[PDB]
C-alpha cells in the first residue's frame, strides 16, 4: 500500500541530490537537529553556481573552439568574473594557468 | 639513503619560467636564491602540518588528501585533487 | 569489488547537458567540480553551524541559510541565488 | 649576419607562451628528490604519492607565481622593470608572513 | 535623522593623525580622499555583513557581538567585546 | 624672531606621541552619524548599541593604520617620504582587495 | 531578576594570582582575555572537529586535540604546550 | 553513602574548568561523542598559554610601573613576540595601539 | 639475594621520559644524578635545620625551606620553582 | 573497609617519592618534628631542577647524536650555563672534561 517511491529533487524539480546533503548535514555536524527545506535551498543554490560557471566555461571552451571542458578554461572563465573572483580570490587551480596579462610599462613604445 | 642538496634542483631556468608566467621581462641574478629561500620557508610550512596530519591518521605513506588539508588550513585552498 | 566512493560527477553531467547538450568533460576539470562543490559546500554549513550556535537555536534551518548565502556570496549572484532558491522552496512545499 | 633579438622582445614571448600554456615549469623528479628531502628533516622515512607530490607543485607554483605578480606591482610602482629580492621582501612582508 | 555628507566628518587632520600613527612621515594632499573611499568601501562591506547578522536575529538594533562576528568573518578579528 | 621647527620635526614628536598613546584618533559624533547614515542604506531606522561604535571605530582605526604601514614601506621602497594614491591602491591589490 | 552572562574571569584572575600576586586588572583587558580564551577555544574546536571528520572518528580524543596543538601552534609553544598538556592528562590517567 | 565532591579541575590540578570547557564542547557541536582527556588536554593548553602571556603582560606592566595591566601592554606583549604575533596576525586588541617604530629614513640625517 | 639499597635511579628514569621519552641513560652517569638530587637534598636539607634552629623553630616546613631555595640556588631556577612548589603545595592540599 | 592504598607523590602529582623524602628528612636528623608539605615543597624544587638538567641533558646528547646519555653530555650542559655554574662552582663531575676553551692569545694569527 507504499506510494511510489519518488524523489525530493524532483520535488523540487532541481538536480543535486536531496537524500545526499540531507545525509551529509546530518553527520557533517554542523546542528544536530535539522530543516526540511534547507538543504533544498543549498542544492539549489550550488547547482546554480555550478549553472553559471559552467556556462562561463562552456562558452570559453566555444571561443576556444574545444568541445570538451579543460581546466584551463575554468581558471580563465573564473578569473574573468568579478564577483566569482572575489568569491574564488583565494583557491588555486590545478593545471589552470593565469589570465593572460602584461602590464602596459612592460610592452614596447 | 639521505640526501643533503636538492635545493638547487630548482634551476634557473625553472625559476625563469615561473618568472615568466610571472610576468617578469627581467630578472636579477640576485633573485633565485631568495625564491629558493622562501620556498623553503612554504615548503616546510606546508609539509609540517602535511606530515602531522598523516601521523595522526598513523600512516607511514601520506595521502594528498592530507596536502589538501594542509594548504587549505593555511589559506592556499587546491582544487583538482580532492576526491 | 570495492567499498563505495562518493563523487558529484552524474549531477554536475546533467547539468551539463541542460546547459550545454554538445559538450563533455574532461577528469580534470571533474575533480576541480567536486572540490569546488566540497568547498562551497563546508564554507556555507560552516556558517551555518556558526549563525545557528550564535542566536541559541538547536535547529537549523532555511532562514539563515539565505542569511549565509547573502553574507557570503558577494551581490548579484547572491540575490540570484534568493530567487532560484526560494522558487525551488515554493515547489518542495507543493510537493 | 646571425640574426640576434633586441632583449625583452623574446622575453615578451615566453611571457606570452607561458602565459598561455599551463603546462608544469619544473622538473619533477629534482622537486620529489627535494620533498623528500625536506619531508626526512621532520620523521625518518616517508613515503609518498605521485598525486600528492603533483598536488603540493601546483600549490608551490601558484605561490610562487602570485608572489612574482606581486613583485611586478612593486618594482613598477618603484619605477622600474627589473626585479630585485628587497621588492620580493616588501612583498613578503606586505602579504603578512 | 537623515543626513548626507558624512564621509567629510572624518576630517583631514584626523587622517593626519592616523597616518602620524602609521608613521607616516609626509602626506599628499591627495591622500585624505582615497582614504574615504577605502574607509567607505570597508565600513560598507562590514556593516553590511552586520545587518545580515541583525535582520537573521529578528532585531531592529545593532549589538557588538554581531560587529564582532562580521569582523572575524573577514579575517579581521577584533578583541574585546564579549567575543 | 619667533621660534619656527623644521619640517618633519614636529611629525616625528606627534609619530612619537600616537604611537605611545592608544586614544581614539576620530571624532566621535560625526563617525556614528557616517555609521548610522550608511547602515540607512541597506536597511531603514536602525538603532545602535554605543559599544559597536566604538567598536568598529578600532576595527577602522586598525584596518586604516595596517594599510598606512604598508603605504611607508612602499613609499620608502620607492626612494621617497611622501605617499601617494598609488601607493594606497599598489598595497590594497597586494592584500587583494 | 536576572539571567547570567558566564566569563572565563575567576580563572583568570585566579590564575593572575599564582602567576604574580601583587599585580591588578582592568576589567577590558580581562574581556580581551576573555574573547581571546575563545577565540583559541573556537580555533582548537573547529580543527579538532576537522580531524576527527578525516579520520571518520564519531568520537573527540586528545590524540587530535594535541594534533592540532602542532598544527596550530608553532614550534617553542606547540612544544612546550604539548608537554604541558601530556604531564596533566597523565595526572589525570592517575586520576 | 556517596563520595565527597571534588572537581575535575582538581584532578587534573589545573585552574581552568574541566566540566565547563566539557559541556561547552558537548554542546559546540564537534563530534557526536567527546574523549574524557581531550578537553582537559585542551584547558591545559590553553592555561598554558594565558600563563606565558600574563608573565609578558606583567613584566610589560612593571616596565612602565603600573600594577594593574593596560591592553597597551597586551598588544606590545603580542607584537614583541614572534610565535605569538604568527598565532595573532589578523588580530587586533581594542585600545591597543602600534609598536614605536619609526623606519630609519625617516630620521634626520 | 642481598639486602636492599635504596637509590633514586626509576624517579629520574620516570622523569626523563616525561622529558624525553627517547633518549637513554649510562650507569655512570645515573650514579652521577644520584650525586645531585642526594648532595642538593643534603645542602637544603642542613639549611633548613639551621632556620629553624635560629628562629628557634621546632618544624620543618615550606615556607622556610622556600626561604632557603631563595638563599643558596640563585635566581631565575629560583623563582620557577618556587612557583612550582607553590603549584605542589596547594594541590597536595587539596589533596 | 580501607581506602585504597594511594600515594602522596601522586597527591602532589610528582615522580619524587614524597614518603621516602619525609622518612630521610626525619631519620637525617634535622628536626624533631617536621610539617607536611616540607617534604611535597623538595620533591617539587627538585623535580624542577632534575627536569631542567634532564632538558640540558637531552639537547647536549643530541647535537652530538647520541641517543643516549653520557657525562660529557653533563659537563657540556652544566658549563655552558652561569647560573647553574653558580651553583655549581665547586663541583666535580667524573670523566666530565673542560669545556673547548682556548684563549684568544693562545690562537696564532
Amino acid at each position: 500500500a507504499r506510494a511510489k517511491a519518488k524523489t525530493r529533487s524532483s520535488r523540487a524539480g532541481l538536480q543535486f541530490p536531496v537524500g545526499r546533503v540531507h545525509r551529509l548535514l546530518r553527520k557533517g555536524n554542523y546542528s544536530e537537529r535539522v530543516g526540511a527545506g534547507a538543504p533544498v535551498y543549498l542544492a539549489a543554490v550550488l547547482e546554480y553556481l555550478t549553472a553559471e560557471i559552467l556556462e562561463l566555461a562552456g562558452n570559453a571552451a566555444r571561443d576556444n573552439k574545444k568541445t570538451r571542458i579543460i581546466p584551463r578554461h575554468l581558471q580563465l572563465a573564473i578569473r574573468n568574473d568579478e564577483e566569482l573572483n572575489k568569491l574564488l580570490g583565494r583557491v588555486t587551480i590545478a593545471q589552470g594557468g593565469v589570465l593572460p596579462n602584461i602590464q602596459a610599462v612592460l610592452l614596447p613604445k | 639513503k639521505v640526501l643533503r642538496d636538492n635545493i638547487q634542483g630548482i634551476t634557473k631556468p625553472a625559476i625563469r619560467r615561473l618568472a615568466r608566467r610571472g610576468g617578469v621581462k627581467r630578472i636579477s641574478g640576485l633573485i633565485y636564491e631568495e625564491t629558493r629561500g622562501v620556498l623553503k620557508v612554504f615548503l616546510e610550512n606546508v609539509i609540517r602540518d602535511a606530515v602531522t596530519y598523516t601521523e595522526h591518521a598513523k600512516r607511514k605513506t601520506v595521502t594528498a588528501m592530507d596536502v589538501v588539508y594542509a594548504l587549505k588550513r593555511q589559506g592556499r585552498t587546491l582544487y583538482g585533487f580532492g576526491g | 569489488k570495492r567499498s563505495r566512493k562518493e563523487s558529484y560527477s552524474v549531477y554536475v553531467y546533467k547539468v551539463l547537458k541542460q546547459v550545454h547538450p554538445d559538450t563533455g568533460i574532461s577528469s580534470k576539470a571533474m575533480g576541480i567540480m567536486n572540490s569546488f562543490v566540497n568547498d562551497i559546500f563546508e564554507r556555507i554549513a560552516g556558517e551555518a553551524s556558526r549563525l545557528a550556535h550564535y542566536n541559541k537555536r538547536s535547529t537549523i534551518t532555511s532562514r539563515e541559510i539565505q542569511t549565509a548565502v547573502r553574507l557570503l556570496l558577494p551581490g548579484e549572484l547572491a540575490k540570484h541565488a534568493v530567487s532560484e532558491g526560494t522558487k525551488a522552496v515554493t515547489k518542495y512545499t507543493s510537493a | 649576419k646571425p640574426h640576434r633579438y633586441r632583449p625583452g622582445t623574446v622575453a615578451l614571448r615566453e611571457i606570452r607562451r607561458y602565459q598561455k600554456s599551463t603546462e608544469l615549469l619544473i622538473r619533477k623528479l629534482p622537486f620529489q628528490r627535494l620533498v623528500r628531502e625536506i619531508a626526512q628533516d621532520f620523521k625518518t622515512d616517508l613515503r609518498f604519492q605521485s598525486s600528492a607530490v603533483m598536488a603540493l607543485q601546483e600549490a608551490s607554483e601558484a605561490y610562487l607565481v602570485g608572489l612574482f605578480e606581486d613583485t611586478n606591482l612593486a618594482a613598477i610602482h618603484a619605477k622600474r622593470v627589473t626585479i630585485m629580492p628587497k621588492d620580493i621582501q616588501l612583498a613578503r612582508r606586505i602579504r603578512g608572513e
